[PDB]
């Protein structure tokens, strides 16, 4: 338990990176969270929406 | 059928060709939600309701 001051720095960085990775599975209002289905499912004029 | 007794047909195990449907001119209203009609050829679906 002595090395906590050094361990929490790694824990914080690993958590920030994990949250950044986890943010790619969000729709944000779109119809899908993956860009390939959107590009392979919608016509060019209204995909930009 | 009637409105309150609307039919529902199960569609499965198809080589589904939507090009003939698109090229037909007997439909006054041809509107699709979320799918481009020209892109219906490549996509695969687990089940289709009619």
């Amino acid at each position: 338990s002595a090395l906590g001051k050094l361990q929490n720095v790694v824990n914080q960085n690993a958590q920030a990176l994990n949250t950044l990775v986890k943010q790619l599975s969000s729709n944000f209002g779109a119809i899908s969270s993956v860009l390939n289905d959107i590009l392979s499912r919608l016509d060019p004029p209204e995909a930009e929406v | 059928a009637s409105v309150y007794a609307w039919n529902r047909k199960r569609i499965s195990n198809c080589v589904a060709d939507y090009s003939v449907l698109y090229n037909s001119a007997s439909f006054s209203t041809f509107k699709c939600y979320g799918v481009s009609p020209t892109k219906l050829n490549d996509l695969c679906f687990t089940n289709v309701y009619a």
